[PDB]
């Protein structure tokens, strides 16, 4: 309750109480007033968070390997093509419906996680691997045959800590892809190649430079 | 009971405007600061607008004491300009940036000062950034902000008879700096010279150098 | 207050006597946890007991290089001993490497989730157990008289190996050659002769 | 009655009944009206003072012993045994451990006063900015009066170093040679003679030592304080 | 003051207000990326 806020001043509204991980009292918008609409929220900025960790790691260490000469795999706006153009390469639509056939069955396992959380675990399921779904009692956070080093399963206060230093990288890694899919469209070159040339010459190389952000009608 | 803006006429406005602020002469003939909040928020306006202009109107007075012993300064009216040639790598729309995000930290903090008047002396900041209050009886936050560090050599703390004369006299000198900054513009405007050239133009020949003489104030002469 | 006087320990930091070389030093409040400390503590001796390591290979082989006693194995920098043959590739050499330190790695940390339950070998030979980040590796026993004066001195030497391996880093990529090369560089002036005239490190000067 | 430093006048109220030695009740923008502040200030003043005796007498040496070296331009043309970057790391250094260790000191009375190094050896208790003991091999006479006589001698030497500065800047030569220029012709060496403002002209006197200076490749931005500004 | 401000917010003068301000960012808008038929992005 006590707790820092996004502005320090600004009161937390009554409804971002202080039990949330990642609960800074940060909601101008009041997107999340209704209790169930929080709920869903919660677990789609896990997803979003999550998926978007996956994909800045898959980003930045292939591209920073490259930089430094291993690996020398291409930037990643283009690697889609550049495997696309491989002799063996799989058509694009079948790669794409395979993919989707199989996120089919796991995204919607985990919905049905979402509305009753030990939805999954009723026995006669699976073929006997339905308990490792009985959940933790809170939605996105499954453990059992996930987490299988067993981290912050001892002290709660200890999974409550993991689980702030979690939200607060995926929020990070969130705004970081953002930045990486705005910087590609407005300057064709890869995020070490931008990090390394504002480094040049931060005043010049910037965003108020690249002609894309700010509009050329303007001035 | 106090000096007025204009002897006799206790007609002044009703009694949100007693001997009580710093600075009170009764002058609101228009009403703008009749609410007591609208009344705060002026006080607060007054005070940063006049110590801003105290600030810019000392910098254009030296900078153009500067650019009269020769020295590689240029006028304040072309300073920007001067200096984004004479630094060409540095991009207009970046310095603008710059200016409005650091700027936004401080002017952030100083709004959630007037929101909640001791909310920002908490938190990452110590407890001399709370304020010691001031007007309309708070004692807390407000334009005065003592401490340490924006009152570091301790003029206002100790002898309150004191902390009022320095008061009186950061309001007056912030009015006059106002003014003279409305004429550092106006005379720009109508002449097209510094205000220290303005000056010594006066004090060279008194006359034949006044408003009238500049053909744009009297616009047919 | 030890670290700097007129200071304050920092409360985590006071009563918690039983941590070897405990000054108050910390500014950042890191271990204000007590699980974060536990960690912390068993980090600084892994950190300082394989840089005094190091720090002592670099420092002697490179002794070696410059007087010369090690032959062609020796005559090299110490960050360029990649190009020497030896009896295996690189690659082998970091695979078997991968497997042993997995072993033993392994058989640390579950000593540390767990203080104790890991002492005994498959073959029954059983060893004693003293605090959490010291198993009590003692065949010639250096542990019984003074024992806190002892890791003392561990700690003292292992804090001053981690800041000489971090100089010898920042020196490398400041200035060439060997360490000690560099040692006699400076001892040549040696006004002249320090990190402000590098071109490396204040940026401030000479671009 | 008592010293004032401006006879038939009152003292303030904090400088009234002085335990500082050279109180002559001046202050007349009211900065040591605070307590915590006094004590910081009469530190600073003290420092302060002992800089500027060590100055102007090492000005005045130099000037007599070396009297073809600028005191002002001194810096940059004297040929150092050693280099210039390594000096002033040295400098640092050192007066890094001197001055924290005063500052501390005085801000809380009872700790920077134990030998690091020794144990036995430890500063006898003493006063603020009175170090005493070690730094106080002989002491000639009475310890009141003599602090009244550094004080005096401080407050002078503050006075003429900030003189020597100037005369540096507007007649360009050594503090005794500008003496010996004053000495030949009393009418006319004094600044009334030099400068002079009217409404209509301004007589100011041009600066000696010139805009910029070379120094092992660099140039410093070594001026005239603010020319321009001068009568 | 307080009385002045409740005459601004009467439905009359902010509506008036509001038609004013979305004109006048609309002619902006126009003015500076004018002729734009299609939602080229
Ligand atoms: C980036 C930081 C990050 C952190 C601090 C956590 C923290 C947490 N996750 Mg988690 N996660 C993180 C990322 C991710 N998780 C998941 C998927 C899950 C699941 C499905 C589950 C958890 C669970 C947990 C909890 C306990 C296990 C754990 O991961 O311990 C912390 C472990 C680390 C911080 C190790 C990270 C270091 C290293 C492996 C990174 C390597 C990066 C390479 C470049 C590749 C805990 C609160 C479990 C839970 O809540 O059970 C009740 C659980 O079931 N996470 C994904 C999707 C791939 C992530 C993607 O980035
Ligand atoms: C969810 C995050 C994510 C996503 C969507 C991708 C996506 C992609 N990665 Mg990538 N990667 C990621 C995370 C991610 N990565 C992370 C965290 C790392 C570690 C830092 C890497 C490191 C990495 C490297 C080094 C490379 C890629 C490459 C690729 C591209 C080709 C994939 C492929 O070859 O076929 C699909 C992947 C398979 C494993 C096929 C499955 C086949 C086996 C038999 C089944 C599983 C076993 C593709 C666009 C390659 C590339 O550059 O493209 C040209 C490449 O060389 N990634
Ligand atoms: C933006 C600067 C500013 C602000 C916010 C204030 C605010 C305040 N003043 Mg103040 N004052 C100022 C400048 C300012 N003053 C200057 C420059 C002078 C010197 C002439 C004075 C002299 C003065 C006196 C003598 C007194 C006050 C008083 C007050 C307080 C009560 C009056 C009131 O609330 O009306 C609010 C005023 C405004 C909201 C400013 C509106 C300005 C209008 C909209 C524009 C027209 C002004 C200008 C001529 C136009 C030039 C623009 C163009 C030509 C470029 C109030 C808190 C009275 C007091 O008791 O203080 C506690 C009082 O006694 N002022
Ligand atoms: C990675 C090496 C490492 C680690 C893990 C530790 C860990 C610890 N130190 Mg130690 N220390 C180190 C290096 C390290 N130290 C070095 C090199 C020195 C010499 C300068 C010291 C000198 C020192 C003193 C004098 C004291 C400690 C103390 C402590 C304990 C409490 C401080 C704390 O909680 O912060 C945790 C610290 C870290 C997590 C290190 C983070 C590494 C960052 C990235 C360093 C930043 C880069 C660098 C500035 C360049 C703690 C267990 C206090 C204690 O009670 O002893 C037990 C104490 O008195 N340390
Ligand atoms: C400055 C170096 C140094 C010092 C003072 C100590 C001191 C200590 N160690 Mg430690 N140790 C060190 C380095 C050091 N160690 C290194 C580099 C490693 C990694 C291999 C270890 C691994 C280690 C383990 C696993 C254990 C200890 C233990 C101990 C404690 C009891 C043993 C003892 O006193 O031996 C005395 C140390 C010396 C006399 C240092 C002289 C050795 C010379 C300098 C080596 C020269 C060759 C070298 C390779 C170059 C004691 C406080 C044991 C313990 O905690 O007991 C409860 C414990 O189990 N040490
Ligand atoms: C572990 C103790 C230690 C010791 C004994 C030395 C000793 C030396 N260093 Mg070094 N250094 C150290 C740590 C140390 N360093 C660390 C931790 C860093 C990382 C910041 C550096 C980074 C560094 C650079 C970049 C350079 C040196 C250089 C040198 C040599 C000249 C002195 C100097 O200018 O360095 C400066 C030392 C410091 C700024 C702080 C040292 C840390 C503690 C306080 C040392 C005691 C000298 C023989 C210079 C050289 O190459 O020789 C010509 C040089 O360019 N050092
Ligand atoms: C003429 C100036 C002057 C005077 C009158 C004093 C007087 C005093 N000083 Mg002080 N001091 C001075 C200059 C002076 N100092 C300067 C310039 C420094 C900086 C180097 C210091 C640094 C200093 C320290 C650190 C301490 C004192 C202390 C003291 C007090 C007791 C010790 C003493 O009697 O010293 C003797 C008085 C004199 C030596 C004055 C004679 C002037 C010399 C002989 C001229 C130089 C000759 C040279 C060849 C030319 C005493 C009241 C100590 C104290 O406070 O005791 C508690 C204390 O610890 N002084
Ligand atoms: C421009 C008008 C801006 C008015 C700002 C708010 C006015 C409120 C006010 O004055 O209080 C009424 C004020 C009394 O204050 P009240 O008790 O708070 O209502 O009434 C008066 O004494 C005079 C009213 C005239 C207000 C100025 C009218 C415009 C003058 C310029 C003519 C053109
Ligand atoms: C903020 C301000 C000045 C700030 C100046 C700045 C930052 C200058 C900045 C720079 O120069 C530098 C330093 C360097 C240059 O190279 C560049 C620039 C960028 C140029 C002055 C405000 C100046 C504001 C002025 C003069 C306001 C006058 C207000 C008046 C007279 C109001 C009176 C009344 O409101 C009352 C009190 C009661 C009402 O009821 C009736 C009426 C009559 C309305
Ligand atoms: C409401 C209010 C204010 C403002 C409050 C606001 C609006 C705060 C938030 C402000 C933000 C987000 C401002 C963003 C500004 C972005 C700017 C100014 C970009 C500027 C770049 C330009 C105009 C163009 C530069 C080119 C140059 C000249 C060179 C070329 O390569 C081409 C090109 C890119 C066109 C202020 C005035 C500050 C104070 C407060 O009291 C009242
Ligand atoms: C909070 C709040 C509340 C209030 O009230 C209001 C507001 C303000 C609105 C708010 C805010 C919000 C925000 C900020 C948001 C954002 C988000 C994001 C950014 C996301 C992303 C997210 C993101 C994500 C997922 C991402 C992911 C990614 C990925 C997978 C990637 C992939 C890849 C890779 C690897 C590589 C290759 O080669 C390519 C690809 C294929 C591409």
């Amino acid at each position: 309750a006590t707790r820092p806020l996004w502005q320090p001043g600004v009161e937390a509204p009554k409804h971002l109480d202080g039990t949330m991980p990642g609960d800074f009292g940060f909601d101008p918008l009041n997107l999340g007033v209704n209790k169930e609409a929080l709920n869903w929220y919660r677990n789609a900025e896990l997803q979003n968070g999550r998926w978007a960790m996956l994909g800045v790691a898959g980003i930045v260490i292939p591209a920073e390997l490259t930089r430094v000469g291993v690996l020398n795999v291409p930037e990643w706006a283009e690697a889609g093509k550049v495997y696309a153009e491989s002799e063996n390469a799989i058509p694009f639509a079948s790669l794409l419906m395979v993919q989707l056939f199989l996120f089919n069955f796991v995204e919607i396992k985990r919905w049905e996680d979402i509305k009753k959380p030990g939805s999954q675990a009723e026995p006669g399921s699976f073929l006997g691997f339905e308990s490792g779904f009985k959940g933790t009692g809170i939605s996105g956070y499954p453990g059992g045959a996930f987490n299988p080093f067993g981290l912050g399963n001892s002290s709660k206060e200890a999974m409550d800590d993991l689980k702030w230093r979690e939200i607060r990288n995926g929020r990070l890694a969130m705004v970081a892809f953002l930045g990486f899919l705005s910087q590609h469209a407005a300057t064709g070159k890869g995020p070490l190649d931008n990090l390394a040339d504002h480094l040049a010459d931060p005043w010049g190389a910037n965003f108020c430079s690249n002609g894309v952000s700010i509009p050329s009608a303007l001035g | 009971v106090r000096e007025l803006w204009f002897p006799g006429n206790k007609e002044v406005v009703p009694d949100y405007l007693d001997g009580s602020l710093v600075g009170d002469h009764g002058f609101d003939p228009l009403g703008l600061g009749s609410s007591p909040e609208q009344l705060s928020w002026n006080v607060h306006a007054e005070i940063f607008h006049g110590r801003l202009a105290m600030t810019g109107v000392a910098g254009i007075l030296l900078t153009s004491l500067l650019h009269k012993g020769g020295a590689d300064v240029p006028e304040w009216f072309e300073a920007g300009r001067v200096y984004l040639d004479r630094n060409p790598n540095v991009d207009f729309g970046a310095l603008l940036f710059s200016t409005i995000v650091m700027s936004g930290f401080v002017e952030f903090k100083r709004l959630n000062d007037i929101r909640n008047p001791g909310s920002q002396g908490s938190g990452i900041l110590p407890e001399d950034f709370k304020g010691v209050g001031g007007p309309q009886g708070r004692t807390v936050g407000g334009p005065y902000v003592g401490g340490r560090y924006f009152d570091p050599m301790g003029l206002c703390r100790g002898s309150p008879e004191q902390t009022l004369k320095y008061k009186w006299n950061e309001i007056r000198n912030g009015r006059l700096a106002m003014m003279a900054f409305l004429g550092f513009a106006a005379q720009y405007a109508a002449t097209g010279k510094g205000p220290i050239d303005n000056l010594v133009d006066h004090v060279a020949d008194p006359f034949h150098t006044t408003f009238v003489h500049n053909g744009v104030s009297v616009p047919f002469i | 207050a030890g670290w700097d006087l007129s200071a304050e320990v920092p409360a985590h930091l006071a009563g918690r006597k039983d941590l070897a070389g405990n000054y108050g030093f910390d500014p950042l409040n890191l271990g204000k946890n007590p699980e974060a400390l536990k960690w912390y503590q068993q980090a600084e001796l892994q950190n300082g007991r394989w840089a005094m390591l190091g720090v002592a290979g670099i420092l002697v082989q490179e002794l070696l290089h410059s007087t010369g006693l090690g032959g062609k194995a020796a005559d090299v920098y110490w960050f360029d001993a990649g190009n020497n043959t030896f009896w295996a590739p690189k690659e082998t050499l970091i695979a078997i490497s991968f497997l042993m330190f997995n072993w033993a790695e392994l058989n640390r940390m579950q000593d540390y989730i767990k203080p104790g339950s890991n002492v005994t070998d498959p073959f029954g030979n059983k060893i004693k157990y003293v605090e959490l980040g010291y198993p009590g590796f003692d065949p010639l026993s250096f542990s019984k008289n003074n024992f806190d004066e002892w890791k003392l001195k561990e700690i003292k030497n292992a804090r001053l190996a981690m800041l000489a391996f971090l100089g010898i880093v920042a020196q490398h990529n400041a200035q060439p050659g060997s360490p000690l090369e560099q040692l006699g560089a400076h001892l040549a002036n040696p006004w002249k002769n320090h990190f402000i005239n590098n071109g490396v490190s204040p940026f401030l000067t000479d671009n | 009655a008592r010293a004032n430093w401006l006879p038939g006048s009152d003292f303030p109220a904090h400088l009234e009944n002085c335990k500082l030695p050279g109180c002559y009740g001046f202050d007349p923008l009211g900065l040591g009206a605070n307590e915590e502040r006094l004590a910081w200030f009469a530190e600073s003043e003290r420092v302060h003072c002992r800089w500027a005796m060590l100055g102007v007498a090492g000005i005045l040496v130099q000037e007599i012993v070396k009297p073809d070296v600028f005191w002002y331009t001194s810096g940059a043309t004297v040929e150092l045994p050693f280099d210039i970057t390594g000096l002033l790391a040295f400098e640092l250094f050192v007066m890094h451990w001197v001055e924290s260790r005063r500052g501390y000191d005085i801000k809380k009375p009872g700790s920077m006063d134990q030998d690091p190094i020794f144990s036995n050896f430890k500063l006898p208790a003493h006063e603020p900015g009175y170090p005493g003991g070690i730094f106080a091999p002989f002491v000639p006479g009475s310890l009141e009066e003599l602090k009244v006589k550094e004080i005096k001698n401080g407050r002078l030497a503050m006075l003429a170093f900030i003189g020597f500065t100037m005369a540096a800047q507007v007649t360009g030569k050594n503090p005794l040679a500008a003496l010996r220029e004053h000495l030949d012709n009393p009418l006319g060496t004094t600044i009334f003679s030099k400068a002079v403002v009217v409404p209509g002209q301004a007589v100011v006197p041009p600066c000696a030592i010139p805009d910029t200076i070379e120094f092992q490749g660099i140039t410093i931005p070594a001026g005239c304080f603010l020319h321009s500004l001068w009568p | 003051m307080k009385d002045f401000t409740t005459y601004l917010s009467t439905a009359p003068v902010l509506t008036l207000l509001s038609v004013t301000v979305v004109a006048g960012l609309l002619i902006e808008i126009n003015r500076f990326f004018p002729d734009a038929l299609i939602a080229a992005f």
